[PDB]
């Protein structure tokens, strides 16, 4: 579970086996999040022999935008060898979870633990749209803060405690509503909790509407990386 | 499960629900009040009301059954009826645009005099209810119009030689139609929202009047008003409450607007004011102008017919063809 | 906490285990239970039971990705719009189970199209379809005209028109009670196999959002955001088709056109179709241009030219 294998492109040097790491992707509508994240699948799912990895992932679905057609299109349009069957074998490890409301999400968080402690093979986490109710708690709670983002507050460190436990691998998605550019709106103890940021941008001109620019930064660092990188009917590939 | 959000509750009362671990309407339904109050800290009649207003929270062939059982307003221009589908609809919204001296007000005029006609001769046999805010309304011009309507179905009448048709003239005289028409007189904007806000209970009393008029919107939203938002906001309100006011109650809405020049390199362009937003709240519109010394309509947005040009004049004895 | 919702639950521990919160089951699943045994007096064995039954009812559970794949294989379907420009530019027609987002000016082509649209899955499909007219933009001569361009029979008219529902909410809050009742009359009747609705069309979102934004307010906003919510799961967590009408705004900084109702609303639906007036030579009629905006399964920014007169 070493983090070169992993991205090699986005993330230069932090390569080591990982007690956990938190990631989460911002930008705009309509910039390739949910690709990237199609294409992380895609490069985890697939047998060893066709570059794969063979290890579990799990799926938190909250925006509703999770398609399978892509999915299944992406996944036969990557490898070598198309079957019926293999396709099938492969697609018997992925997981899928919906989520209605924030409460509804802490029972999942807590409902998993189950079948996570059966499944010692469960190594990496996606969850999406973390922000998607945030204007709905936050007008629940009036004026008070404290009101307002406690069962966000809540669900973090849920989520936490389960990364540094059992030494998980997460990707999260977030918003761009308000307003390098970034202003935060979320709770306090998450906003700690994360270790890079990956701002999403999107070039306007034809020519390069395939093509997308990437700005990470390390929090021990500061430094940044800009990656350039072609959307395809057959997944994600760099430049 | 319905969430609270989608209730009209206060703010107050959803803030200390959603305090308490309240988020559902079905959970509401199976606790006693006197236990839910004193745990929530909510006082007896805000709780009734919470509870009353959660208490209180049609196929396409009726449709067409009641589009054609009930007519259209002639506006006694053949090619505008025939360009209309049979004249200004039921349960839309119409906008009228149009410069100076084009002849709005001689069309809202005999809209007015003409939804009293009897059935009998394809009318809508309503009243109407006529809304000032330039005070361009004068009673002898309405005289005119409706003496020379007077004229027109007698000769119409005489000539077919019918017997309901004679009938159904007799209590068409000049006085009768002349009592069937309401005036308002609104000089600022605030004046005009009361107006509309008392509208819906008088319409309900009067529940014959089949044609609501308001004569002149853009000239008491144009001046002093910096605050374009407020403008926005009010006019969307205005819209909404307008449409919501014509379906609930069967009538036949007519809004009158006004032009402006548009300033695009070094050519200028006539298009209608307020907004563009504006455009989408009408669900016809139409637009007069000027041609040499011929007037032209045009209709521009309609989700039921097609562009068409049509000419029309203006004679003493009002609104006609050619 | 609520009485009679799980068996072993007794009178007299509810109101034990006031100690510590009474707002929800967060309480009794998200708390150091090891205290709760001295605190207010529990048997260690029945509250992990009765805590592990809670949980169990109270929450959901993953689905394997096959098991998934293979009832999508048997259950989602695809409609076509009855157009042929359209069904090629997004694939022979929309997939149920997403949201589409009709973005135009004024009169361009929104209302016209969804009719064509609701026409073509009544009379081609034999199906139910809902209609959520809101701006009064909904004439029957309208349909007849569609019908009578498609087939002759009149009792066939009689029976394509008798699935088209329609319903008027000049407010978010009509909106908001016919669609949960549509979502609660649909839950119910799973037993049965007929009369469902599979399409559903909002004639125009932005009418009855509109007035609540504007200023410094917050609960327009909210509002606004749950109606989406409410959209995308009847969409989802029930296999329908969902389309929706909005408005187009013009930027001031940039001058590029910029679909309304904000950044907020600019991530909701999933598939997005511009409709403009093609200017100058061949203006008016029904020669328009019909974009794709944002897609889940196409590259966006393509172009395609379609016509509003021809059916
Ligand atoms: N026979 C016809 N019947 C109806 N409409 C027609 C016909 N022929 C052409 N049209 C066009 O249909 C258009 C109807 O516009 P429509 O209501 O679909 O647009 P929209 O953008 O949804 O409007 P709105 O913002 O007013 O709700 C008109 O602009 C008109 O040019
Ligand atoms: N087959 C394809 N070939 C090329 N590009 C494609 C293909 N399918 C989709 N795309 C592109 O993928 C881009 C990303 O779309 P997507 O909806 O996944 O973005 P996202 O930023 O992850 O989502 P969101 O806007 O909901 O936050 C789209 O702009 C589209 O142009
Ligand atoms: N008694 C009449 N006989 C003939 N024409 C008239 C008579 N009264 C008014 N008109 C004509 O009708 C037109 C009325 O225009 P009007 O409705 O006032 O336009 P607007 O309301 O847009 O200012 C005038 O141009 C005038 O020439
Ligand atoms: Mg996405
Ligand atoms: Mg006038
Ligand atoms: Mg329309």
């Amino acid at each position: 579970s070493s983090l070169k294998e992993i991205e090699p492109n986005l993330f230069a040097d932090e390569d080591s086996p990982v007690h956990g790491d938190i990631l989460e992707f911002h930008g705009p509508e309509g910039t390739g999040k949910t690709e990237m994240l199609y294409h992380l699948t895609a490069r985890c799912i697939l047998p060893k022999s066709e570059g794969g990895l063979e290890v579990e992932v799990l799926f938190i679905d909250t925006d509703y935008h999770f398609d399978m057609l892509r999915l299944v299109t992406i996944l036969e349009h990557r490898l070598s060898q198309s079957s019926e069957e293999i396709i099938k074998y492969c697609l018997g490890r992925f997981f899928l979870v919906y989520c209605s409301s924030s409460t509804h999400l802490l029972l999942t968080l807590y409902s998993l633990e189950s079948m996570f402690c059966s499944h010692p093979s469960l190594c990496l986490l996606i969850l999406d749209s973390l922000s998607a109710f945030y204007w709905i708690d936050r007008v629940n709670g009036g004026e008070s803060v404290n009101l307002q983002e406690s069962t966000l507050r809540k669900c973090s460190q849920c989520l936490e405690k389960l990364v540094n436990d059992y030494r998980l691998v997460l990707f999260a998605t977030t918003q761009t509503i308000m307003q390098i550019d970034y202003r935060p709106y979320l709770c306090k103890a998450w906003q700690q909790l994360v270790k890079h940021r990956m701002f999403f941008s999107k070039q306007d001109d034809s020519q390069s509407s395939n093509q997308f620019s990437l700005v990470s930064r390390c929090l021990k660092s500061n430094s940044l990386k800009k990656h350039f990188f072609i959307i395809g009917e057959s997944g994600v590939e760099f430049c | 499960q319905r969430d609270l959000v989608s209730f009209p509750l206060s703010p107050a009362v959803r803030v200390k629900l959603v305090s308490a671990g309240f988020q559902t309407a079905e959970e509401l339904l199976e606790v006693k009040p006197s236990e839910l109050s004193k745990e929530v800290g909510i006082s007896k009649a805000e709780a009734l009301e919470t509870l009353q207003i959660i208490r209180r929270e049609c196929t396409a062939l009726e449709l067409l059954e009641q589009e054609h059982t009930q007519g259209f307003i002639i506006t006694f221009c053949s090619a505008l009826d025939d360009i209309l589908g049979g004249g200004v609809p039921l349960m839309k919204t119409t906008e009228i645009c149009g410069a100076p001296g084009v002849g709005k007000t001689q069309l809202c005029m005999q809209l007015a005099v003409d939804v009293q006609i009897p059935e009998c001769f394809g009318g809508v046999a309503g009243e109407a209810v006529f809304i000032d805010t330039e005070g361009s309304f004068m009673v002898d011009r309405v005289v005119d119009l409706a003496t020379a309507c007077i004229q027109h179905l007698q000769l119409i009448a005489e000539k077919h030689k019918g017997e309901e048709h004679r009938k159904a003239l007799e209590d068409f005289t000049l006085d009768n139609i002349l009592s069937h028409i309401y005036y308002f007189r609104c000089r600022d904007y605030t004046e005009l929202l009361a107006q509309v806000y008392l509208l819906p209970d008088f319409l309900s009393e009067h529940s014959k009047v089949r044609l609501v008029i308001v004569d002149g919107i853009a000239f008491p939203f144009r001046h002093d008003l910096d605050d374009l938002s407020l403008r926005t906001r009010l006019l969307n309100g205005l819209a909404q409450q307008m449409i919501s006011l014509a379906n609930n109650h069967r009538l036949a809405v007519i809004l009158t607007n006004q032009m402006t020049t548009k300033i695009d390199r070094n050519q200028a362009l006539l298009v209608p004011a307020l907004g563009e937003s504006w455009g989408h709240a009408a669900t016809i519109r139409l637009i007069f102008h000027w041609d040499r010394k011929q007037r032209l309509a045009t209709l521009y947005k309609s989700p039921s017919q097609k562009e068409c040009t049509v000419l029309f004049q203006i004679k003493p004895q009002g609104f006609r063809d050619t | 906490l609520r009485v009679g919702l799980c068996p072993g639950l007794t009178e007299e521990m509810i109101q034990l285990l006031r100690s510590h919160r009474i707002k929800t089951v967060v309480d009794l699943v998200s708390a150091d239970l090891e205290e709760v045994a001295q605190k207010c007096g529990l048997s260690y064995k029945a509250l992990v039971a009765l805590r592990r039954v809670l949980l169990a009812q109270f929450s959901a559970f993953p689905v394997n990705g096959a098991d998934l794949y293979e009832e999508l294989k048997t259950s989602t379907a695809i409609l076509s719009t009855g157009i042929g420009s359209l069904d090629k530019l997004l694939d022979a027609g929309l997939y149920t189970g997403e949201v589409t987002e009709i973005v135009g000016g004024p009169g361009s082509g929104k209302t016209q199209v969804c009719l064509c649209m609701a026409a073509n899955v009544a009379h081609g499909l034999q199906q139910n379809v809902l209609y959520v007219d809101s701006n009064g933009g909904l004439t029957a001569s309208r349909l007849l005209q569609l019908l009578q361009a498609k087939t002759q029979d009149e009792e066939e008219q009689a029976e394509a028109l008798r699935r088209i529902q329609v319903v008027h909410a000049f407010d978010i809050f009509q909106m908001l009670d016919v669609l949960q009742e549509l979502r609660g009359t649909v839950a119910q009747q799973v037993t049965g196999s007929s009369g469902t609705v599979k399409v559903v069309v909002v004639d125009s979102v932005t009418a009855v959002v509109s007035p609540l934004l504007g200023g410094q307010q917050r609960e327009g906003l909210a509002l606004m955001m749950q109606l989406a919510r409410e959209l995308k799961t009847l969409a989802r967590d029930l296999g329908m088709a969902v389309v929706v009408t909005n408005h187009i705004t013009r930027d001031r900084d940039s001058g590029r056109l910029k679909p309304a109702l904000g950044r907020s609303w600019s991530f909701v639906p999933s598939t997005r179709i511009l409709l403009d007036t093609i200017e100058g030579a061949g203006a008016s009629g029904g020669r328009r241009m019909a974009c794709l905006a944002k897609s889940s399964r196409q590259p966006t920014g393509f172009q395609e030219m379609v016509d509003i007169g021809t059916w």
